């Protein structure tokens, strides 16, 4: 979502 | 490849750990539901449980999607492990600021010194780089500890929320700040764009610098100000790139001796502006005003190894997660993954860090050299439990776990048809695993990290790719157990190592806060309650 793409929130994948 | 306390153990335990496989009832587009999955129908009946995967549960922020690492960091510390957002939140509903031991040190410096202490960040409620909670409560907190004088360094959003909705923030603000609280005063307005700039244009930070420093950009007041932020938007410039708006005018400006802290807590935005205030960095600002006198700066986490600001939230640990533990009661394990997953069965199950523990052996499955996932949906699921059940065929190892990779990666692709075949060839791979536990004496667990392939159409009929709210399962094979919830909350992933260890008889390390969501119960019972 709104915390792409940070690690760990909402990291790639 | 033993351990000399293997023999102590109660109950041997398989853990499989599904990536992307989640429990929604809604069958449109639900790849688990529509695939042919007769293993885990039967292991997810009877005694089994719902477990929670995402938002607060697993220390993400509320309501946000689940995720591998997260998942895997939280089935493996046995505790909820919190980012960041989660964990100031928490400071503030609990009241725990005013007896924050930097900030009571800033606010002890601005009493010992000329008085005068800042508040500078992001005012908005996005939730990404900042929160305007977190701003409040600062203010709530030192009113009460006695600083002489406040002042508040307004940061415009427009990215992580609308575009405009920086005047309601503003109003907001202000009635708090002349209602609510009756203390600090608002100095200064500019948008993220100048005073949170990552890229190394100085230029850009130049000109916050500026505003806090010197009052460079337009004048207003508590009167006026939104006024002026509704004229901006008029000319098409929004939160993002308010040009400075000056309040309180000199009174408000970063003077010498005085005190700041940044309440933003991600760093990526903040080395750059809290440098050039407490650092070195006001040099590349090439101003025409001088840098004030004998600042010093806090920030409300670390942003940078180097940096010597105090921070009002350190870096956690972890200590204890459960492949270290295992390891200091002498009790061998295994690891395993297929190179898509092969990080989160090592990496992050092990608490986010390079290191292999003693007695932990570990095996890479290839992952299918393929252009995307969707051609070959089963990916290296059949590997996978080969290796597993070579290792429950020994009996060596008293605890191993894996990953399946294909409901999530095939699930990224948005081929519904791809993920209803792997979560098939998942299930067949469970099904493998699950003969081989029955006949060597081994618990079977499986349990998710997160959801995804059972929710692959979006609403208007197109691919959805991305992970899940749903709970996710947890079962177990061993019938002298039966699965009780928390009294307080819902079950979690910080909830599966605490069971796992309780059902090898093993004890549970102190930094383990995660609790036991299983109860022994007599065979007998069990049996009765089936039937
Ligand atoms: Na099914
Ligand atoms: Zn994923
Ligand atoms: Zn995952």
């Amino acid at each position: 979502x709104r915390y792409e793409y940070y690690k760990y929130e909402c990291p790639k994948c | 490849m033993a351990m000399a306390n293997n023999s102590s153990v109660a109950n041997k335990v398989c853990l499989i750990v599904i990536d992307g496989w989640g429990v929604s009832e809604d069958p449109y587009g639900n790849a688990i539901l529509n695939a042919q999955t007769p293993v885990m129908d039967k292991l997810c009946s009877g005694n089994w449980a719902q477990i929670e995967a995402h938002g607060l549960h697993v220390g993400l922020p509320e309501g946000l999607m689940g995720n591998s690492e997260v998942g895997h960091l939280n089935i493996g510390a046995g505790r909820v492990i919190y980012q960041d957002i989660v964990r100031i939140n928490l400071a503030v509903k609990n009241n725990k600021f005013v007896t924050n031991e930097s900030l009571v040190d800033a606010c002890d410096r601005a009493k010992n010194g000329n008085g005068r202490l800042h508040l500078a960040g992001l005012v908005s409620d996005g939730g990404v780089h900042s929160h305007i909670d977190h701003m409040f409560a600062l203010v709530k907190a030192i009113k009460e500890l006695g600083v002489p004088e406040l002042y508040l360094h307004f940061y415009g959003d427009g990215r992580d929320t609308s575009p405009n909705s920086g005047v309601g923030f503003l109003e907001q603000t202000l009635e708090f700040l002349e209602k609510t609280t009756g203390y600090g005063k608002l100095a200064t307005v500019v948008g993220r764009y100048y005073a949170m700039d990552r890229d190394n244009r100085w230029e850009r930070i130049n000109v916050a610098y500026e505003a806090m420093i010197g009052g460079v950009g337009e004048t207003s007041d508590e009167a006026g100000v939104v006024e002026v932020v509704r004229k901006r938007y008029a000319a098409d410039e929004t939160d993002e790139f308010l040009k400075p708006i000056i309040l309180q005018g000199e009174k408000g400006r970063v003077q010498n001796d005085d005190t700041i802290i940044f309440f933003d807590y991600r760093a990526d935005r903040m080395r750059e502006i809290s440098a050039a205030m407490g650092m070195d960095r006001y040099k590349d600002c090439n101003s025409k005003l001088a840098h004030p006198s004998n600042l010093q700066v806090y920030g409300m986490t670390q942003y940078k190894a180097e940096f010597p600001f105090k921070s009002l939230f350190p870096p956690a640990s972890n200590k204890n997660v459960l492949a270290e533990w295992l390891a200091e009661q002498k009790v061998s394990q295994f690891h395993c993954a297929e190179t898509e997953k092969y990080a989160h069965v090592t990496f992050f199950f092990n608490g986010g860090l390079e290191k292999q523990f003693e007695g932990e052996e570990r095996c890479l499955v290839p992952s299918p050299k393929v252009a995307t996932y969707d051609l070959q949906p089963e990916m290296s699921a059949a590997g996978v439990a080969d290796k597993m059940i070579e290792q429950l065929e020994a009996g060596t190892h008293p605890f191993i776990m894996c990953n399946f990779a294909p409901p999530d990666m095939v699930g990224h692709t948005g081929v519904y048809e791809a993920a209803v075949k792997a979560c098939e060839a998942t299930d067949i791979a469970i099904g493998r695993i699950y003969e081989a536990t029955q006949k060597h004496g081994y618990s079977l667990m499986v349990t998710a990290d997160h959801g995804n392939a059972e929710k692959m159409k979006a609403p208007d009929g197109g691919k959805h790719t991305a992970h899940t709210c749903y709970r996710v399962p947890l079962t177990l094979s061993h019938p002298g157990f039966k699965f009780v919830d928390p009294a307080d909350r819902h079950p979690a992933l910080c909830d599966v190592a605490p069971t796992v260890l309780a059902i090898m008889g093993l004890p549970q390390p102190a930094e383990m806060t995660g609790v036991s969501i299983v109860q022994k119960i007599k065979l007998a019972a069990a049996l009765e309650h089936h039937h």
